[PDB]
C-alpha cells in the first residue's frame, strides 16, 4: 500500500494548489518566467514495519518534502507566510482519502544558494494494513 | 592613453554583433529598509531599456530532477552602469548580474562583460 | 550451500520473468531500443554463521536486489505500479526449492541521475544446513 | 550584423557534414497534467523527421556491470527548434538532449549543438 | 507560528542597532568603504517539539547567529570588546515581546581568513503554544 | 559529400601504418539463455581473422602487487563492424573493447579508434 | 613465531594446487594469455596476546585470503563453483604443520571491475606458544 | 645586464597604460608592541599618494548571501616599496597587498605586480 | 570576563619572554633572517558554563598554545629542552592577575613539514565569575 | 623528564645497530646504492598522566617505532627473520637506564609500496617521577 | 612502412645523445620457485652491458622525514628487450623499471621508454 | 654529442642574466653522529660565496596568519655540487635546496636549476 498513499498526498496537494506553479516528479518543467516565486514536490521512501510475529499486519511510513523557492535579493518573509500557511494547512491529525498524516507542520534551515534560495517544509503520512 | 579611442572602438564593437529585436532590459532596485516591527517592502523597480550581445550558454544541472535552465555572459555598453546584484530582463527571462566585469583599465570603464545566471534555480 | 541459493533465486525469478527485458550477471547486455524499462539482477554475499560448538550446523545469508530502470520525463507510477507487483510476488515465507526467504518486499528511495532514474528493491534468502 | 549571411553558410555548412541515409527523428512530448485522484498518463508523441551531424562519441561506464552505453554531440540546422529535454532517435537508438547550446548572438538562433546522452543509463 | 520570532528578533536587533551598518537576510548588501566592521544578521531555524498527547501544546526553537567582521591587520581586542557589548544586551531571560530567550551570550572561537576574520556569537528562542 | 572518399583515404591511411605480420583475432560472443534451473552455458566462439595498428601502450598498476600487464589503443578498418564487447586477439594476448570510438560523420563508419583493456586484471 | 605457520600454510596450498596458475608474495607473475582462472595469494598478520601476569604464554593470529578471478562476461557459476570447492577444501578444524585452522571456509563479496571480477576466500589460522 | 634601460622600459610602460585621474593611495602600518597589561594600539598611518595600473576583476562568492565584494591585480613602479601586508586606496575603496611579487632578475626590484583583495570580506 | 583572561596570559607570557623572536595575534610579523627558532602565540575561545539555577554565577575556561618552530635538519634535543623549560615555567596552580592556570604543562606530538618542525606545548586558564 | 626517555632510547637502539643503516629524526640521509635493507627510528610522544591530588606524581608515556624495508621482487622471509629478531632482542620488562618497556615486540601488517615494502615493529616506554 | 627504416633512425637517434663514460646495466632475474616446505632463493643474476639516454629527473617527498630520493625516465635500443620488472643499474644506483613504453606500431619494437624507480623507498 | 660546448653556453648564459651585487653564500653541513649518550651537535659550517640568478617569486600561505614569507628557484653553474639538504643564502635569508634538478643528459651536469624553500616556516 505505497502507491496509494502518493496518490492521495499528489491529490491532495494539488487539490489545495491548483493554481499555483509547482514542480512534480520526472517531469520536464521550466520555471516561470517572472522568477517569482514556485513550489517543489517530493517523495521519500520510509521504511516499512512488521508488527506482529505471524507477518500479516504491517504499516507503511512516508515523508514528504515541499519547497518553496525565491528569488534573491527580494527578502524572505514573503516565503515565510507561504510556510507558515502551507504548515497550518497540513496539521497534524488530518485524515487523508487512504491514510493518516503521522506528523506534520515541521519546517528546517534554509539552504542557500547564488542563484535563488529555498526553504523546505517536511512532513509524514502513515497507513497501517492488515493482510487476510 | 586616450581611452576615448577605445570607447569608440567598443561601441561600434558591441553594436557590430548585436541584434535590434532582442527585447532587453535592466532593472534596478534599492532604498530598502525595515519598519519598526521589521518587516516591510521596498516599493520600487526602476526598469529601462538597453541593448547589447551574448555568448556561450550552458545549462543548470542539479541532481538530475530536470529543471531546465540555462545561463550565459554578456556584452554591453558604457552607460547605465551595472552592480552586482542588478536584474537583466532577456526575452522575458529574468537574470541576476552575479559578476560585474567591466574591461578596464582606467575610470569610466568602457564596457562590462556581465555574468547572467537564472533566476529561481 | 551458495550455489544452489543463487540458483534458485535465479530459477524463481526467471520463471516469473522470463519475457521481461532483464540484464543478469556478468553477460553483456545492451539496453532496448525504444529505451523502455528493463530489470536488474544482482547478488550480495552475507556472512555465515557458526551456530553449535562443534561447528557442525550452519547457516548461509543472501542479499538479491531487482532495480527497476526508466527514462527520465516517463512519470514514476507506472514503476511504482511495477514495485509494488514485485513485492506481493516476493511475499515473507516463501519457501524456495533449497532455502526460503528470510524477510522480504522491501522498497527504498529512488536514485535519481540525468540520464535514467532506477528503483531498488531488496530481500534475503537464508539456509540452514547440517554437516555429519 | 546581417544575420541571415550567417544562417545561410551555416545551413551550407550543415548540409556538408550530413548524410541523406541515417534515420533521425526528433520527439516532443508535452502538456501532461494530473487527475483529481492524482495519477494519469499524457497521451501525445509528436515525432517528426529531420537531419543533422554528429560528432565526439564517447562511451559510458556506470561501476563495472557491462551496461555497453554511450553518448554523442551534434550539429543542426534553425528548423523545429530543440527544447532543453527534448528526444532524439538516432538509428533505432535513443537520445534525451541534455544540453541545447545554441549557436548564437540573436535570437532565432542560427544552429544548435546539443549534447546528447543515451536513454536509460 | 515562527514568522513572529523572526520578526521580534529583528524588532530588537534593528532597534539597539539602527545606525550601525548590518545586513539583513536576502538583501544585497555593500560593505562600507573604508571597509570598517558592520553587522550580520543571520537566522537558524530549530526543530519543534510536540510536547503533549493531544498535539496541543507545541514549542518552537529558533537559534539567532550575529557575527562581526573586521579587516585583517587591525587587532582583535576591539572586536572581543564589541562582541561582550552584545552579549551582554542579550542576557539570560530577557522577555521578547512574542517569545523569549532560552539562553543567549554564547562567544565562540575565531574564524581566520587572509581576507578579513569574523568571530560568532550566537543564542537561541523559544516560543511555547497552546492551540484552540 | 563523397563519403566513399573518405572511406578510401581511410583505408589506404590503416593499410600504411600496419604490419601483416601480427596475428590478430577479433572473438564475438552471444546467444546466451539460461536453464530451467538457472545455469547453463553459451557453446560458441565466433573468431575470425582482422588487421590493425595500434598506438600508446600503457602499464596497469593497482596497489604493487607486481602483476605486470599492459594495455593499448587501436586504429581499425571498416569491415567486421566491432561491438561494444568483443574480444581482441593480440600476438597471443586478449584484449576486451572497452570503448569504441567510431570515427564517424555518417552510417557505416569509416574506421574504428578502440580501447582494448587486457583481459583478466 | 610466525614465519613458520605462513611457510606451512603456503605448502599446503601449493601442494593441492601445484598444477593451476597461480600467484605468490611479491614475485613478478604475468596473467595467463587465454585469460582463464587464475588464483592469488595473500597473507595478513593479526595480533598477538599476552595472556597470563608473567607474560610467558602467547598466542599468534593470521588471516589468509585467496582470490579467484574471472574475465568479464563469462557469467559467475563456474567461479562459484571454483571457490565451493576451496571452502570445502579448507574446512573448519583442519590441523596445520605448526598451527591449525581457527575459522575456515568463509565467502565474501563479489568485487566488480570493468576488466576482470574476483571472488574472495578467507580463513584464519592460530598458534598456541609458550615461552620459558 | 644593464638593469636601467629595463627599468625606464617599465617605468614607460608603466606610464602608458595609467589614468592621471583615478585617487590612489598607499598606507603602511608598522611598529606595534603591546603594553606591560596586554593591549595598545598602534597610532600611525603613513599614506602617500601612488599611481598604477589594474586588470583582471573578479568578483567574490562565499556562500550566496550577496555581499557584492571584487578583487583586482595591480601593477606599480619602484618607488614607496611594496611590503607584503600594505594597503591599498583604490577610488574609496580599501584592498590588502596579498602579494607583492616585485618583477625581479637582481636587487632593486624594477616594478611590483601586486594582488589585492578586497578589505573585510 | 574574557578580554582581562586574555590580557593577562599576554602580559605573563610576554614579561617571560619579551627578548626572544614572537609571534602574537593579527599582527603581520616576519621570520628572524638567521632562521633560529622563535615562539608563536595563539589563543582559543573554551566554553561557558552555566552553573546555578539562576543563571548568576558562571565560568570562563580558555586555552593556551605555544610552538616552538625549529630548522629541518638541526636536530632535535634543543628545542625538546626548550619546551620543557617552558613547561616547568608554566606549572599547575599558579595564580594570574585575573584567572588561574587550570592545569598546564602537557607536551604534545611532533608536527612534521618539510619547511621546519614545530612542537606545541599546551595549557589551560580559567576564570569563575559571580556577577551580582 | 622526557628529554632523558628519547636520549636512553636512542642510546639503546644505536648500542644495539650502530654499524646498520639507520634513519634518525631530523638529519639528512641517503638510503644503500646497493639497494638493501635498512632501519628507520621513528619517536612518539604520549600523554602525560596526572596520578594524585596534590598535582606532584607525574608519569611519561612513550611508544617507539621501527621500520624495516626490502625490495620488491625479492620474497619477504628474511625480512621476517629480521623483524622477529628485533622482537626478540626487544622482550618485555627490560629496564633502561631511565625508564622501562611497558610491553615489546609486536609486528604489524605488512604496507606495500610500488618502489619497496615495510614491515613495522613497535613498542612502548614508559617512566614515572614525583616531584619536590 | 618499411620499418627498418625506422630503426635505423632510431639506432642513430639514440646513439646521437648519449655518453659513453656513464656504467650502466641491466638485471633479469627469472625461474623462481618454491620447496615442499614452502621457502627458498632465486639464485641467477644474469648482469648484461647497456647504454642510452635518460630525461627529466625528479625528487621524491613523502611526508617530510627528509629521505632524499630522485627518479628518471629513460630511452633505450631495440636489444636485450626489456620486460615489466627488471632492474637497471645507473652508476652505482640501482632502479626498477615499472613501465616499459615499447615506441611500437609494429612487431619487434624498434626502441623502449621506459620509467625506473629507484629502489627501497 | 660534445658536451664542453654545452657547458661553455650554458655558463655564459647563467653569467649574462646575473646581478655583481648580490651575495650569494652556501652552506654544507655533514658528517654528524650521535654520542654515546644519544646527544650530541655537528661542528661544521662550510660556507662558500656562490654567484646565480632567481627567478619566479611566490609567497607563502599557511592558514590566514600572517606570517609573510616567500620562496625562489634558483640556476647555478657546475662547481661546488649541490646536494639534496645544502642551505643558499641570500641577502640576509636562508633556504633549504628542497630539489637540486641537473640539467643533465650526461655525467658531470653542466647547471644546476634547484628549488629554494625558506627556513622555518
Amino acid at each position: 500500500m505505497h502507491y496509494e498513499l502518493s496518490a492521495a498526498a499528489r491529490a491532495a496537494f494539488l487539490s489545495k494548489y491548483r493554481d499555483f506553479p509547482h514542480y512534480m516528479e520526472n517531469r520536464n518543467f521550466t520555471p516561470p518566467k517572472d522568477g517569482g516565486m514556485w513550489l517543489r514536490f517530493n517523495y521519500i521512501e520510509g521504511d516499512t514495519l512488521y508488527l506482529s510475529i505471524d507477518r500479516k499486519c504491517k504499516s507503511y511510513i512516508a515523508i514528504v518534502q515541499i519547497g518553496v523557492v525565491f528569488p534573491p535579493g527580494s527578502g524572505v518573509d514573503e516565503a515565510r507566510l507561504k510556510a507558515k500557511e502551507i504548515a497550518d494547512f497540513f496539521k497534524d491529525g488530518k485524515m487523508l482519502n487512504v491514510g493518516y498524516i503521522f506528523e506534520g507542520a515541521i519546517v528546517h534551515q534554509i539552504v542557500k544558494h547564488e542563484s535563488g534560495w529555498m526553504i523546505p517544509v517536511r512532513f509524514t503520512v502513515r497507513v497501517d494494513t492488515k493482510e487476510t | 592613453m586616450n581611452y576615448s579611442q577605445i570607447e569608440r572602438m567598443a561601441r561600434k564593437g558591441v553594436a557590430f554583433f548585436t541584434d535590434p529585436s532582442r527585447p532587453m532590459n535592466l532593472i534596478k532596485q534599492g532604498e530598502y529598509g525595515y519598519d519598526e516591527n521589521g518587516f516591510e517592502i521596498p516599493p520600487m523597480e526602476q526598469v529601462i531599456p538597453i541593448s547589447g550581445a551574448t555568448r556561450r550558454p550552458n545549462a543548470r544541472e542539479i541532481d538530475g530532477e530536470t529543471i531546465r535552465a540555462s545561463d550565459i555572459l554578456g556584452i554591453f555598453n558604457n552607460d547605465h552602469e551595472i552592480n552586482e546584484g542588478d536584474y537583466i530582463e532577456i526575452d522575458g527571462i529574468r537574470h541576476v548580474v552575479v559578476d560585474a566585469r567591466p574591461v578596464q583599465a582606467s575610470l569610466e570603464p568602457v564596457a562590462y562583460r556581465p555574468v547572467l545566471r537564472r533566476v529561481s534555480v
